[PDB]
């Protein structure tokens, strides 16, 4: 059923059609569909245990032996070294969900796996896969419309940030940073709200700087309404703290000028040598005096400088920082409200940035120094400083905070929300079943399979929390049918109530819609492949 | 079958003599193979030269022989002490040898 | 493009004013060259070498069609079929060296972008047969039959 | 179905995955192996380890430090890597407590393995451990005592803390001498946290008791040929200039003339420029000149002709330490002598230490920089002495920064576990069992401390538990004989920051390791 | 390879039918040139130089080395 | 693995068409030309080297033909007819 | 070799305990200079005793404390056996040096080497108000040829560098000068080129280069210098052929390729202050010497000796001669052992009997 | 209209406004950064005043190009050739949008 074809003609003559056909392998028909469904089921079942607050982490190891402990679905799938093409398709689906939304990267894989698992039985009952895909698409449209129906709006005002904090907390519940749960939610909400165009426009993540330094505690993570820099003051004897600093951002090294065009300065006499050395000294003194004339209390360069300039800066009581990166230069200019000046001739008082406090920070017995610029007037750039007991939880906190920032960004883009814990999935499955009950029979099986696939998320949440999946899901669905309330989910945290509105389990409507869509088209694409042509060489 | 954290500790301590005796020969073999594979695999009327004839009968005016290299001979001929041409053949070879 | 020296060209700058004025003067000179070319009524330019970016800009400004022919055989055949003389410098062409064609345009045949030098008279020095087919080998065999 | 146990194969060649039971087994085995390896080097009666490198150089290292043991080992178990990184971060944050935090994490993970065998969900264990960590942290914070107000009491606390830190290392042979040395060296920093201001110089030969803290400063550099070798009432100028074939920084400059006489004139002009720079330096009125970079033949000849000692090639650390100890300003321009402060010291001379000669600065003005000469019989002894002294200095600096102190000898762990147990017997569910396991690990810490000494660890730990039960909150392991006693009287003091960091880091690492239920490894490179 | 778990190759559908028809056509074409009065005999060499010139189909199909079992079915027929 | 599936066994060659007839006729022509010069009263003798080490110096056509080994079956048939002529009548072996 | 530290270092031992004993021998050599074999033997014997101690059920911590107590008691006992010694007593120094050399191959040549070592130490330190000896002031030069009987105690300095002035040797009443600049064509640190656009410019270029070299040589000669030492230069040619020709015509020996590391030793030995620019090259920066002669060692090489210097420095040089290289290296090691013994006499001036008497007294 | 991905913005790009309500677009094929005038151009001076004049001439050439672009009235600037950090900051100071390395298509 593989290795292409082998006929060697009816007359015994050689029959070579495709290059290297003797080692190439092919799979056709229902067998290929079954293999793809099994591979996707394996991937989904592997990812299933990392769902919900009680979900467990995966410890990834790369080629070089570096270890990553994480719960993010997209990160887990990216780290995996898979060879199956369908596995790569699921990895790309997770990456797409991360790119568009940033949250729900694990729900999409589970939903796709459930959809393909149901499609396996549907195929075994003798239905064309295209019919299954069409039924899945129709059920997905119905579910998306129902999600739009039961969605609820929240306020995205800076004055009242409680719903935003609740949404960030719901996002962060599954991650390991739940020990500082409300703290991380608060800092993420404040970070997103600080750097944002108010008219529902984009939130540029380049204005959010995320850095992690080992040591301290996870609770020591804080939001700095300014810029924190890995550099320090150039001269060791410069003061370690500047107050009410008038920043002077520069991109010109404090060196004698050098034309870009290749050049040669001819020295033809002793007078030429004296003039050259006097010119060098005068250039140094002139640049330092020009820096001083604007009244700046601190100068930040980008390309470093040499000993004479350093000592002149120290002598005039001007703390300075050198070799600051371009992105850091831009962030400092944005935060302090100052302009970037390319040479000392154009520097003036109006182009000086203002910072309330510039300080050098020590980190215990490590000799490592980092500069913090904060207490800005109207800082439009923000940075997040993460501490922890090891670099691994630092990276996990980084990605968890990124997920929270993405969730608040989605809330800014659209404020309509739905209640999680499987309540939305259960309501969508109920709506899909109701629609199927009023539909011609042929696509009824596809719609009911789609509903059963939607039902997996509450099952996974209940199983991860130790409860019986089928019994709890059936009870919740019956309660939802009895009293009209689509906010009843799976009590993962055992708070004693199934009402997710009271439990404040909130997730973005756009996230759920993207989950359902991306899963539907990915399953349609997988179902439409009936043939595989692999080289089969298995080369080194 | 557990305890994968063996921490072999002083186990290899008692075998450094034999391990290093084997490792010296292993390193020598690896060096010989590298030197062998350094060449191989890597890349495995004026126009008629009127001066060719004059160079021909002025070259004959001198007769010794080229040195015949012993696997380590190739190693230690180039390892120590200029442009060197080395001929590879097994017994057109005679013509270029005379050249 | 503006012709360069053959031994070695070095722009020797000794004062600031020369450095400022060099690029502007070069651009103005080549603008004058292209405008002199265009003032003779020429509207199609065929070159056998590379095309300078600034030269392309100034040819676009004066509404001049640029066609590049890499092979010298194609250049010679085009000169024969149009009646022009392959000039060796950027001097504007004299009246007898100016080629004439009934219509020159850019067109697409199948999925291939081609430039057509079309005559209306049933004469000329060179004629072209356009061969269509469903297979490259079939067109090659038809070309052998044509030969 | 799993990825590995499926009829289709979904992985590259060499990649694999381990599911819940197998991943937990591997993680627990690795963590317990690390804990068992690092332990037995804990407490006053702990032993050292030999780290025999298998590389070409075959470096030999003898150490009691847990962090150095854990970092210099080939580790393939990912959980073992987590614990190693924990120990490294523990060392980075504070000098001491690497072995303690590693052992605590290993014991916590062993208890977690037992609880999982008892059919308990890891999330319940994690929640119980979070509650226990909160309770223990609150108890330790309430138990802390501050003595920063009283100078004599603070100095006594510093002495006790340094002695406790050095009690487990090779320096315990001469504990009083090294304790006084480290305390004086830290107090000479005058509150500055830069441990790089303290230089540890290791010179082979002599006894370990021959080590001393110099009253001034020591430099391992040389002096010019024709310069004085001894200066009294020195006025020191510290510089960071080139003074070596000093080139004008116009990189495009060149000399283009039509005769060699002009070339000679330009060379004389360059020499005159260097001479004028030396004259400007001498205008400061100095006796000793220290430059970070090299000093070439002509400037050093000019200095010798002026009777000024010139020390060259003192690196960034060297010039910083001289500036700290003498009060001078590192200068790179010499056009405003009145704006540059010159370092001052009573005497500069050359001392003969071992077979090497060093420059000795005596009677320094400020002295906020120290040099410690370590003498030993072997290179391994010197390295281990330096590491132990570094740990002591780090802990003393931390105590200076934060004067809150707790009682060692297992007292802090005993009170932590007492609070944890009091919380555990007040909570229903298996979280009570998880908190009891947390308390068991906290007990196991001083249990290992007592076991390392060959004492009756079980009986001593039971006595400590009882004593903390009645209300004796200062009882601990009296290691002199093998009894229990008051650590307030015995002066077994330890920094509160170190214990808090140990507790929190161990709990955090145990929590992050316990959350793992699947280990997936890519194909090795 | 797959969940069937049998140590051997498996062919299903149009592939096996085409293989069987190809084998039958090969057997037919072997002897198709020796039918009717205008047929011609064949040499058969037995790998040791032994020659068997024949026109009978049964002899040709008996002396031939046949591996495909449908071809064996036709030879037995 | 996966040894290839095919109708006939390996090393089973098959030629057909004008090539077979041409090859047979050229093989017969070669057999004839081998002993063409050994006919008539002025025939020249030939030396045959027996694989066992003997020497067969003969002028008879059948003796020459039966002492050589051939691969082409047409040559085998020609040698067989030479032997048949030798056995039936005793002479005429090269003429036939 | 017979030196314990050298034997231990030469052979790789591969065992951490053995490597630690190697380090112990190295430390003993650093602190004392001899007794490197005795300390290793002591450590081995102590650990051998620890074997039976541990087999008796004794924890390896009571053993350490008891060994510390025994060490303190033994130090007190050894101090009791000590005898005060003064550096003015030459007999005790000679006896110590002879005892040090008794165990080496140069024991036969002890009547020559022990006074040599005593004089070498005494000539580089102040006999009073001295607490240490810098052995780097005693230069050891190993020249193949001859026998150990040919060892010398040159009080000046010997240079292995040859005389570039082939034809002038043995300058008497030498006025040595040490320079650190180059006697070649002018060259600036800033890169330089000379552009010629006329034949007269060509003539002027070479004429002025010759004149510059001649002026440099004349400035050197005017100071009365007759022996010139030139520091090794790699950036540009230190001594051009033209400069060498002028110096030879001025009757001055030229010694080039002087190592930068030997400048301090040369200046201490002679009294020459280094000169890095011809402007500061004056007569007062020259080191007067009685004789500066290059001698040959019976065809085994050439050595330049500067013997007899006004205001001599506190440095001495010892020339070691021998039949083959191995005995020369062992003689150098033995002389170093003797010098280290005299240094141990210098600091903590206390003397005890040898012959195993202190060890047996410690045991009892 | 037309849409394309952002192409490796330099430092100071984030300070430019990202929305205009009637922009004029300066489609350019120009390298707006400090560089040698030509790859075969060599500057020969023998006076420090001439050195400073040459440096100021390079800066003035760049600023003259930038000033012509700004005074053209355009608000959005797109260039096939690279646009340097100096030009990016210059356009940011004028509330102008810049983007280099824009593909030919
Ligand atoms: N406190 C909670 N109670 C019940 N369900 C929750 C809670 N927090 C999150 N969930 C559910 O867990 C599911 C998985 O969320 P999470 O693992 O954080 O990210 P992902 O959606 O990428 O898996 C979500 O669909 C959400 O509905
Ligand atoms: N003199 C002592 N008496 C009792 N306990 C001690 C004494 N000195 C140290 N300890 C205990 O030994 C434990 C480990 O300290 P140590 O091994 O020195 O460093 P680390 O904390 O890195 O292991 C500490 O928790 C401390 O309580
Ligand atoms: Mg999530
Ligand atoms: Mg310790
Ligand atoms: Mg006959
Ligand atoms: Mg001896």
């Amino acid at each position: 059923a593989s290795m292409g074809t082998l006929a060697f003609d009816e007359y015994g003559r050689p029959f070579l059609i495709i290059k290297d056909q003797d080692r190439k392998s092919r799979l056709m028909g229902l067998e290929a569909l079954k293999s793809h469904i099994m591979a996707a089921k394996a991937v989904a079942n592997t990812m299933r245990t990392s769902l919900g607050p009680n979900g467990l982490d995966k410890m990834m190891v790369d080629k070089d032996g570096d270890v990553t402990v994480t719960n993010d679905g997209a990160t887990i799938l990216s780290m995996m070294d898979v060879d199956h093409q369908i596995a790569k398709l699921m990895v790309e689906l997770s990456k797409s969900q991360d790119d568009e939304i940033g949250d729900g990267t694990t729900g999409v894989v589970v939903l796709a796996g459930a959809l393909l698992e149901e499609a396996e039985q549907l195929l075994d009952r003798g239905i064309h896969p295209i019919r299954i895909a069409d039924g899945y698409e129709q059920a997905a449209r119905v579910a998306i419309e129902h999600l739009d129906k039961i969605s609820d709006s929240v306020l995205v005002d800076i004055k009242d940030t409680e719903p935003l904090i609740q949404t960030a907390k719901t996002t962060l519940g599954s991650k390991v940073v739940n020990s500082c749960h409300r703290q991380m939610a608060e800092i993420a909400v404040n970070a997103v709200l600080t750097v944002a165009d108010m008219e529902r426009r984009d939130v540029d993540f380049e204005l959010i700087k995320v850095e992690g330094k080992v040591g301290g505690r996870l609770e020591d993570t804080k939001l700095i309404k300014g810029v924190i820099v890995d550099k320090d003051f150039s001269h060791p004897q410069m003061p370690k703290k500047v107050e009410d600093a008038k920043i002077a951002i520069l991109t010109c090294p404090f060196e004698p000028p050098k034309p870009k065009t290749k050049h040669k300065l001819d020295v033809t006499s002793v007078e030429d040598y004296k003039a050259l050395q006097k010119y060098e000294k005068e250039k140094f003194e002139e640049m330092i005096q020009q820096i001083k004339e604007t009244g700046a209390n601190l100068a930040i360069c980008q390309w470093g400088f040499d000993d004479e300039a350093n000592h002149l800066l120290l002598q005039n009581n001007l703390p300075a920082v050198r070799w600051v990166g371009g992105p850091e230069i831009e962030l400092i200019a944005i935060a302090t409200g100052g302009r970037i000046v390319p040479r000392f001739s154009e520097l003036t008082a109006e182009k000086l940035g203002f910072a309330g406090l510039v300080q050098e920070i020590s980190f215990g017995t490590t000799k490592d120094k980092m500069l913090v610029i904060e207490q800005c007037k109207n800082s439009r750039a923000v940075t997040i400083f993460i501490r922890g007991g090891n670099k691994m939880i630092i990276e996990e906190a980084k990605r968890s905070l990124h997920d929270a920032l993405c969730v608040i960004r989605n809330l800014i883009r659209d404020n309509r929300v739905v209640y999680g814990g499987g309540a939305a999935e259960i309501s969508c499955a109920l709506a899909v079943s109701q629609e199927a009950d009023k539909c011609p029979t042929l696509e009824q099986y596809a719609m009911r399979a789609f509903a059963d696939a939607l039902e997996v998320i509450p099952m996974a949440l209940s199983e991860n929390s130790g409860m019986n999946p089928i019994q709890t899901m059936t009870e919740v669905r019956a309660r939802q049918v009895k009293e009209m309330n689509p906010a009843l989910g799976i009590d993962c945290l055992h708070k004693g109530t199934n009402d997710m509105k009271q439990q404040h389990v909130i997730e973005t409507l756009i996230g759920k819609k993207q989950q359902i869509s991306l899963a539907t088209q990915m399953v349609r694409m997988i179902l439409k492949i009936d043939d595989i042509r692999k080289p089969g060489e298995s080369e080194e | 079958l557990a305890g994968e954290g063996i921490s072999v500790n002083t186990g290899p301590k008692g075998v450094i003599n034999d391990w290093r005796r084997f490792k010296q020969l292993e390193t020598e073999q690896r060096e010989e193979q590298c030197r062998e594979m350094e060449r191989l695999i890597k890349k495995l009327f004026l126009q008629q030269y009127r001066k060719q004839r004059m160079e021909e009968m002025r070259q004959q005016l001198h007769f010794k022989q080229v040195f015949e290299i012993s696997g380590e001979g190739f190693l230690d001929m180039i390892d120590k002490e200029i442009v060197i041409m080395v001929h590879i053949y097994e017994d057109g070879t005679e013509a270029m040898n005379g050249c | 493009d503006g012709m360069i020296t053959e031994t070695k060209g070095t722009v020797l700058i000794k004062t600031a004013e020369e450095l400022m004025n060099f690029s502007k003067g070069e651009e103005n000179l080549m603008d004058a060259q292209v405008k002199a070319i265009a003032d003779t009524g020429a509207n199609v330019v065929v070159t056998g070498g590379k095309v300078a970016d600034m030269a392309l800009h100034y040819a676009n400004k004066y509404n001049i069609m640029l066609v590049r022919l890499n092979s010298k055989w194609d250049l010679r055949r085009l000169c024969k079929t149009v009646g022009a003389t392959a000039l060796p410098r950027l001097t504007p062409p004299v009246l007898e060296e100016m080629g004439h064609c009934d219509s020159v345009y850019l067109s697409e045949v199948g999925d291939t972008q081609v430039v057509v030098f079309k005559h209306e008279k049933e004469d000329g020095a060179i004629s072209t047969i356009v061969l269509r087919g469903s297979t490259d080998n079939l067109m090659d065999d038809i070309e052998r039959a044509v030969d | 179905a799993s990825l590995s146990l499926a009829p289709v194969n979904i992985f590259k060649a060499g990649a694999d995955e381990e599911r819940a039971e197998t991943a937990r087994l591997t993680s627990f085995i690795g963590a317990i192996a690390i804990g068992d390896l690092v332990k037995s080097t804990l407490g006053p009666k702990g032993m050292d380890k030999i780290l025999l490198s298998s590389g070409r150089d075959a470096s030999l290292m003898v150490t009691n430090d847990g962090a150095t043991i854990l970092k210099n080992i080939g580790v393939d178990n990912p959980a073992a890597k987590v614990l190693v990184d924990m120990s490294r971060v523990q060392d980075d944050e504070v000098g001491d407590g690497t072995t303690s935090v590693t052992v605590l994490a290993a014991e916590l993970l062993r208890e977690a393995e037992s609880l999982i065998a008892k059919k308990i969900h890891p999330q319940t264990i994690i929640a119980g451990w979070r509650e226990a960590t909160k309770a223990a942290r609150e108890a330790l914070l309430s138990s802390a005592v501050d003595h920063g107000s009283d100078e004599v009491k603070f100095r006594q606390d510093l002495m006790n803390i340094a002695g406790t830190t050095l009690s487990s290392k090779l320096l315990t042979h001469h504990k009083d001498h090294f304790t006084k040395l480290a305390v004086e060296a830290v107090l000479r920093l005058k509150g500055s946290g830069n441990l790089e201001a303290i230089h540890i110089i290791k010179k082979l030969g002599g006894s370990l008791a021959d080590s001393y803290l110099d009253e001034g400063f020591l430099l391992d550099k040389k002096i010019g040929v024709n310069q004085p070798k001894r200066i009294e009432n020195a006025k020191i100028l510290i510089a960071n200039t080139g003074m070596d074939t000093d080139k004008i920084k116009i990189f495009g400059s060149r000399v283009r003339v039509d005769s060699t006489a002009k070339v000679a004139e330009i060379e004389h002009a360059e020499k005159e420029k260097m001479k004028e720079k030396v004259e400007r330096i001498l205008k400061h009125g100095i006796n000793c000149f220290i430059n970070r970079q090299l000093i070439y033949n002509y400037p050093e000849q000019l200095f010798g002709a002026a009777g000024v000692m010139a020390i060259e090639h003192a690196d960034f650390a060297g010039v910083e330490r001289l500036a700290l100890v003498t009060g001078g300003e590192i200068a790179s321009t010499f056009d405003h002598p009145e704006l540059v402060k010159l370092g001052s010291c009573k005497l500069i001379e050359e001392v003969m230490i071992g077979e090497d000669k060093l420059i000795h600065f005596s009677g320094v003005a400020l002295g906020e920089a120290c040099t410690i000469v370590l003498r030993g019989a072997t290179q391994q002894i010197l390295d281990e002495a330096e590491r132990s002294l570094h740990d002591a200095l780090c802990v003393l600096a931390q105590t200076v920064k934060d004067s809150r102190t707790v009682y060692g000898g297992g007292c802090s762990e005993m009170l932590m576990a007492h609070a944890v147990t009091q919380l555990a017997n007040r909570t229903p569910g298996k979280e009570a069992v998880a908190m009891e396991s947390y308390a068991k690990a906290l007990r196991m810490l001083p249990t290992i401390i007592a076991d390392n000494a060959g004492y009756d660890s079980a009986d001593l730990v039971a006595q400590l538990r009882a004593a903390h039960s009645e209300g004796n909150t200062t009882a601990g392991l009296d290691m002199r004989e093998g009894t229990i006693g008051d650590m307030a009287i015995l002066g077994i003091t330890e920094s509160f920051q170190v214990k808090r960091q140990v507790l929190l880091s161990a709990a955090e690492a145990a929590e992050v390791i316990l959350r793992v239920d699947n280990i997936i490894k890519a194909a090795p490179r | 390879e797959g969940p069937l778990s049998v140590f051997g190759d498996r062919s299903t559908g149009e592939t096996i039918r085409s293989q069987n028809v190809m084998a039958a056509a090969s057997i037919a074409n072997i002897v198709k040139s020796s039918l009717g009065p205008v047929g011609l005999d064949k040499m058969l060499v037995d790998d040791i130089g032994d020659v068997t010139i024949t026109n009978d189909g049964a002899t040709i199909l008996k002396l031939l080395e046949v591996e495909h079992p449908a071809a064996k079915v036709l030879c037995e027929l | 693995g996966h040894r290839p599936v095919l109708v006939l066994s390996q090393n089973t060659k098959r030629e057909s068409g004008r090539k077979v007839q041409s090859g047979n006729i050229n093989a017969a022509k070669t057999i004839a030309d081998i002993i063409r010069t050994c006919l008539g009263p002025k025939s020249m003798m030939k030396m045959l080297l027996d694989p066992m080490g003997g020497i067969v110096m003969t002028n008879d056509g059948n003796a020459i033909l039966r002492e050589i080994q051939v691969q082409h079956p047409a040559a085998k048939s020609m040698i067989e007819i030479s032997r048949t002529q030798d056995e039936e009548v005793g002479d005429g072996t090269t003429s036939v | 070799t017979n030196d314990g530290a050298t034997i231990l270092k030469q052979m790789q031992v591969l065992h951490p305990a053995a490597r630690m004993l190697v380090e112990l021998s190295k430390a003993q050599d650093i602190e004392a200079g001899d007794g490197t074999t005795s300390v290793v033997i002591i450590a081995g014997s102590l650990l051998d005793s620890c074997t039976k101690l541990l087999q008796k059920g004794i924890h390896p911590t009571i053993i350490s404390e008891s060994f510390q107590k025994a060490l303190e008691k033994g130090i007190e006992i050894l101090t009791d056996m000590s005898r005060p010694v003064e550096l003015s007593d030459r007999e005790t120094l000679l006896n110590s040096a002879t005892t040090s050399l008794n165990s080496k191959v140069v024991s036969q040549y002890s009547s020559l080497l022990s006074p040599m070592s005593v004089n070498a130490v005494m000539k580089v330190i102040d006999p009073a108000t001295a607490t240490s000896v810098d052995l780097r002031d005693i230069k050891i030069v190993k020249k193949l040829g001859g026998t150990i009987d040919d060892c010398e105690l040159v009080e000046g300095l010997v240079l292995t560098q040859k005389v570039s002035n082939s034809g002038i040797t043995r300058v008497e009443k030498a006025k040595i000068g040490l320079i650190q600049f180059c006697l070649s064509a002018p060259k600036t640190d800033m890169d330089n080129q000379i552009v010629v656009s006329d034949y007269a410019q060509m003539d002027r270029v070479l004429r002025e280069e010759r004149a510059y070299i001649l002026n440099l040589v004349k400035q050197i000669k005017k100071t009365g210098c007759n022996v010139l030492l030139i520091q090794k230069s790699i950036l540009r040619d230190a001594l051009s052929d033209l400069a060498l020709h002028f110096l030879n015509k001025m009757k001055i020996m030229v010694i080039k390729d002087i190592e930068r590391e030997d400048i301090e030793f040369i200046c201490k030995t002679i009294g020459t202050k280094p000169v890095a620019h011809i402007d500061q090259f004056t007569a007062d920066m020259l080191g007067s010497a009685e004789l500066a002669e290059e001698v040959n060692l019976n065809g085994s090489g050439k050595l330049l000796k500067i013997t007899g210097c006004a205001s001599p420095g506190k440095t001495v040089t010892i020339v070691v001669r021998g039949s083959n290289k191995l005995v020369i290296e062992e003689a150098e090691r033995s002389i170093h052992d003797a010098l280290c013994v005299i240094r141990c006499l210098v600091k903590k001036r206390a003397l005890i009997a040898g012959g195993g008497a202190p060890e047996i007294e410690l045991a009892l | 209209g037309v849409a394309f991905k952002k192409t490796f913005s330099y430092a100071g790009f984030e300070m430019q406004p990202k929305k205009y309500h009637n922009p004029k677009i300066a489609l350019l094929n120009v390298e707006l950064e400090l560089k040698a005038e030509k790859d075969n151009a060599e500057i020969r001076v023998h006076t420090v005043e001439d050195y400073q004049a040459i440096v100021d001439a390079e800066w003035n050439i760049l600023y003259d190009k930038l000033e012509k672009i700004h005074h053209s009235g355009a608000k959005v600037v797109l260039s096939k050739l690279p646009i340097g950090d100096v030009a990016t900051q210059y356009f940011a100071d004028r509330d102008m949008f810049c983007a280099g390395r824009v593909p030919e298509e």
